[PDB]
């Protein structure tokens, strides 16, 4: 479990690359399993910035 | 001329071994037949397929 913006979604992926999976969150090539994710801008985004 | 049995299975043995290493420069529907070219040019699991 992480939060990230809605354009990195898309690198959490096994064979993927960018700069989350490349360098904070890496799956493996014969990963078996589900990637969930949900907009959660009322949550954890905040007035000035969280 | 009289010794053409003897001198065909020479030459059956040599066309059928040149065919074998000519087949190596075959491509059977991938990017190149060089195996270090493929490795170079893509990704992982896209290298893979080829």
């Amino acid at each position: 479990s992480f939060v990230i913006r809605g354009d990195e979604v898309r690198q959490i992926a096994p064979g993927q690359t960018g700069k989350i999976a490349d360098y904070n969150y890496k799956l493996p090539d014969d990963f078996t399993g589900c990637v969930i994710a949900w907009n959660s801008n009322n949550l954890d985004s905040k007035v000035g910035g969280n | 001329s009289a010794l053409g049995k003897l001198q065909d299975v020479v030459n059956q043995n040599a066309q059928a071994l040149n065919t074998l290493v000519k087949q190596l420069s075959s491509n059977f529907g991938a990017i190149s037949s060089v195996l270090n070219d493929i490795l170079s040019r893509l990704d992982k699991v896209e290298a893979e397929v080829q």
